[PDB]
RNA sequence: GAUAGUGGCCUACCAUGGUUUCAACGGGUAACGGGGAAUAAGGGUUCGAUUCCGGAGAGGGAGCCUGAGAAACGGCUACCACAUCCAAGGAAGGCAGCAGGCGCGCAAAUUACCCAAUCCUAAUUCAGGGAGGUAGUGACAAUAAAUAACGAUACAGGGCCCAUUCGGGUCUUGUAAUUGGAAUGAGUACAAUGUAAAUACCUUAACGAGGAACAACUGGAGGGCAAGUCUGGUGCCAGCAGCCGCGGUAAUUCCAGCUCCAGUAGCGUAUAUUAAAGUUGUUGCAGUUAAAAAGCUCGUAGUUGAACUUUGGGUCUGGUUGUCCGG
């Protein structure tokens, strides 16, 4: 009989049970027990700035299989660090390491992206250029 | 590492002079009148992509 | 050619500054903008008052000529006109002139160092001469 | 601070992305109007989805009671002087299906076309988009302007933009000194 | 806070006083006098709104200064004044003046008068009592205060004060069947005769009201105000007898002769 | 007692009792509260740092004088913080006021000119006001559209006249990558303005369009999802890619080119959040197996409840509609 009460005087028992079923939906969990601010370093930050340590690269997944060029970032607004990534085939040696980089997420919202494990950032901004500039050579790298 | 190959094959093939698209209110007249005034001379289906080859 | 037929709306006769005040529009023809002063003597022939008995301003055409439109004082004479009505137009008419007033930071730093002294202290300029002397 | 200035939005982005049949019936506006860009449909569709709605909100509610004889009338009157619907259909229900097209219908692009002077519609927006034009003596600039059915009958050619009364102007001049005047 | 309030935006204001949206943010705080704030009428505004004379605040100013405006006669020079209701404003020069009469739809409008009618106001009962001296005493919350009233006079009622002396010259009881007015919020401003004197006591007063055209309301009382005997009230109404007409016939008698 | 005063406001002496599972204080708020903003069948979910309306705060916390009014802060006193000049004896200070700088950041501008507006101030029209006024820094969002258009020509399939073949085949794109005048603001500048000084427009004298030019752009071109097996290179690496899946010797996806394809000063990218979601469903979910029926009852709290009392007949109509050749 739709086990959820409907007798004219309902509205407080529909009121709780509404609102503690919200709690299935993660979108609603992680923003009110806001963890998406505690952990998760980049503190709902649509960006962030850090610099590099040493680049590495790790074996990809299932059948696409290859070396995916692969970057190691530490932050600098919170001090952690993550795995980030260089799209348009060159300009992975566009870091020389101990210049600063600004990172930026991918889409997949921390859930990895494609096929890579354990990343999370692509990099659209770094030590005050875009990489859509020196891979299309419109602006030139200035050094650190 | 052994990566930034691609364009170090590539050829260095250059731009064409090709005349100006006429960019702006041109442009939708131009494909307009392109796109819907010749019915005939199809291709199987209308194909928008017939190439010299 | 120009000869415009000049004209007024919304007429009003008020006593209250001794004056007259209008809306003045404005015949371009095929000549931009018809020149203050030529209205100011046009008018001068209309009310067949004194000239300087107008202060017209406030011009704007019409985004391709036409037309202009202004707002006209014509006091009944001189005198109000100079007593109250505020400094800047007259300047620009010519009339009367512009004081110069010392520009804002000049005003602002006299005014902090004249609080900064108590009384017109010509005994502490020369008692500070004779005993930094010493 | 000063008293706050407001918005509004004057165009909209279907749902739909990419769908041929919406993408040719636009075009073919285009062809059959001369139309700068897309942004005109989309205004227009966002103008007449508005009145849409106004008209939805009017027959939900019962007749006879004042706010339909009061605003349902006014918004015809509105509509019946701009010039889009016809004196025989003041029922305020051909209002429920406009069809964009006839929005359109009334715009100088094409009303200077249908009026002739045209030559070939984008000949008339040549004319109108750079003053070239006559209209109310209030030479018009943008030809997205919705002709009052009345002045219509003044549209004309202005003191510049000759032909009709003007000096031929800034190259004509040229070359009449260079050639015809010697 | 911590004391009172000297400056007023544009914004607070009351509706009534017919702002515009633009031309400056700070507009005049009425000078803190005998009305109530948030419906007194500020001086300044009535020259420059509605009047147009001065076109300036300088302009306002400067015409007070010379002393050509009275509010009832005396000179009061200052511009955020408190103008209020139903009183009198003199212009000598241009020989005339001027009664705070409301129009129809609820704000301020103005109203020549004649010069005869000009002598005197039509103000409001609020209180009597007995001060010390045990003396008689009246209170009109049109700011005066009169001593050795009429004796008869109880709260709620109308009284014509000359303000050449400040001295009674009539007055009117409250009574069904009287021309009545009222200054009430949703329904303000509106010509009346009471038809029933509601009372329901314990709080707020409540009137039935029809108009001339037999188109009931209901005001609460003290924003009601008595104003004449039935076929003639003291003062000269304004065109539009206070009735809330209906839009239809507003439009057709806009434009019905179009030539305006 | 004190207070302008009510009052456990405070004190003395008795009464010892109010509070709630229709949520008590607790803990947190990446929350000052709210009129509103986004969202677009209808319910609703989220944002409210602010153009308002109030409220609280001017290092953080106590106390006070003055004044109708302040626990004030461009008033002061005083602890621990910041701390600015010296002759080692206290010294002027508190920018969450304007304008800039400082460290920090995903990141916010000019040590601009002004009281003409607006109004407000205190002995008062004039004096005063980084309150604010006029400009620069101004792609946070917006509204309006400049990115060429028309002629005389020498052609095709089909528009159109017939058929070996005058073309009476007159329109089109393919394209001519033929050919000429026409017209401009983009930009430049005297002038009147125009804002007192000061935008800029608007008028505008004059200059200034014939192809490189005064040069459109970012994303894609396998499926959504709009158009490629057209050409070259690389070949399990590179690279792609929101998803799928393309990468292992003609890639229709990569790298280029050409040809196309969307909106047009705009567009993509990146995070949070709304419709799609009927995957929060109250109006609208599921529960035999798939995401669970507590093991069953009792059993307080809410939540809901059998039927049954003036029906019915008469009442003149008060007005209005299907309404009655249509004035
Ligand atoms: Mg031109």
């Amino acid at each position: 009989g739709k086990g959820k009460p409907r007798g004219l005087n309902s509205a407080r028992k529909l009121r709780v049970h509404r609102r503690n079923n919200r709690w299935a939906e993660t979108t609603y969990k992680k923003r009110l027990l806001g963890t998406a601010f505690k952990s998760s370093p980049f503190g709902g930050s649509s960006h962030a700035k850090g610099i590099v340590l040493e680049k590495i690269g790790i074996e990809s997944k299932q059948p696409n299989s290859a070396i995916r060029k692969c970057v190691r970032v530490q932050l600098i607004k919170n001090g952690k660090k993550v795995t980030a990534f260089v799209p348009n085939d060159g300009c992975l040696n566009f870091v020389d390491e101990n210049d600063e980089v600004l990172l930026a997420g991918f889409g997949r919202k921390g859930k990895a992206k494609g096929d890579i494990p354990g990343v999370r950032f692509k990099v659209v901004k770094v030590s005050g250029v875009s990489l859509l500039a020196l891979w299309k050579e419109k602006k030139e790298k200035p050094r650190s | 590492a052994r990566a930034g190959k691609v364009k170090s094959q590539t050829p260095k093939v250059e731009k064409q002079e090709k005349p100006k698209q006429p960019k702006g209110r041109a442009y939708k007249r131009l494909l307009y009148t392109r796109r819907f005034v010749n019915v005939t001379l199809t291709n199987g289906k209308r194909k928008m992509n017939p190439s010299p080859s | 050619s120009d000869a415009i037929t000049i004209r007024t709306r919304k007429v009003i006769s008020n006593p209250l500054l001794a004056r007259k005040q209008f809306v003045v529009d404005v015949l371009h023809p095929n000549r931009a903008n018809v020149s203050k002063d030529e209205l100011r003597e046009k008018l001068a022939e209309a009310y067949k008052a004194e000239k300087d008995a107008v202060s017209v301003f406030g011009f704007r055409t019409q985004y391709g000529g036409g037309k202009s439109t202004g707002f006209g004082l014509v006091y009944n004479s001189v005198a109000d006109a100079k007593k109250f009505e505020p400094a800047y137009r007259l300047v620009r008419y010519g009339l009367a002139e512009k004081v110069e007033k010392a520009s804002r930071q000049q005003r602002k730093q006299r005014k902090n160092r004249g609080k900064k002294i108590f009384g017109t202290g010509k005994s502490i300029a020369k008692k500070a001469a004779r005993r930094n002397a010493d | 601070p000063r008293a706050p200035r407001t918005y509004s939005k004057t165009y909209s982005t279907p749902k739909r992305p990419y769908e041929s049949a919406r993408l040719d019936a636009e075009l073919k506006l285009a062809g059959e109007y001369g139309l700068k860009n897309k942004r005109e449909i989309y205004r227009i569709s966002f103008q007449l989805s508005k009145i849409r709605r106004a008209a939805r909100d009017l027959l939900t509610r019962d007749e006879k009671d004042p706010k339909r004889l009061f605003e349902g009338n006014a918004l015809i009157r509105r509509l019946v002087r701009i010039g889009v619907l016809s004196e025989d259909k003041k029922k305020l229900d051909y209002v429920l299906a406009l069809k964009v097209e006839d929005f359109l219908e009334r715009r100088l692009q094409t009303q200077v076309y249908k009026l002739g002077l045209a030559k070939s519609v984008h000949h008339a927006r040549v004319l109108i988009s750079q003053r070239h034009i006559a209209v109310g003596k209030q030479i018009v600039n943008i030809p997205s302007f919705m002709v009052r059915l009345e002045s219509e009958k003044h549209i004309d050619f202005a003191r510049t933009s000759p032909f009709g009364g003007a000096r031929p102007g800034r190259v004509a001049r040229k070359r009449a000194a260079a050639a015809g005047g010697e | 806070a911590r004391g009172p309030k000297k400056h007023l935006k544009r914004l607070a204001a009351p509706h009534h006083w017919m702002l515009d949206k633009l031309s400056g943010c700070y507009a005049p705080r009425p000078s803190a006098g005998p009305h109530k704030l948030r419906e007194s009428l500020p001086l300044i505004v009535f020259l420059r709104n509605r009047l147009k004379y001065a076109l300036n605040g300088r302009e306002v100013k400067a015409i007070l200064m010379q002393r050509h405006v009275k509010v009832d006669g005396k000179v009061r020079t200052d511009t955020t004044f408190p103008a209020g209701f139903m009183d009198v404003i003199t212009l000598e020069a241009t020989n005339e003046n001027f009664r705070l009469v409301y129009d129809v739809k609820g704000r301020f409008a103005v109203h020549r008068i004649t010069d005869e009618e000009a002598s005197y106001k039509l103000a409001k009962v609020k209180k009597v009592q007995l001060g010390k001296k045990g003396i008689p005493y009246v209170v009109t919350h049109d700011g005066r205060t009169i001593r050795y009233p009429d004796p008869n006079i109880k709260v709620n009622d109308t009284v014509k004060v000359d303000l050449a002396t400040g001295t009674i010259t009539d007055f009117i009881k409250f009574d069904t069947g009287k021309l009545v007015y009222v200054t009430g919020g949703r329904n303000l401003g509106r010509v009346g005769t009471i038809v029933h004197r509601e009372r329901h006591e314990g709080g707020f007063d409540l009137v039935h009201i029809k108009d001339s055209l037999e188109n009931t309301f209901v005001t609460r009382l003290n924003n009601v105000f008595v104003i004449g005997e039935p076929g003639r009230p003291w003062i000269s109404l304004p065109k539009g007898k206070g009735i809330k007409l209906t839009i239809s016939e507003e439009r057709d008698r806009r434009r019905a002769q179009h030539g305006l």
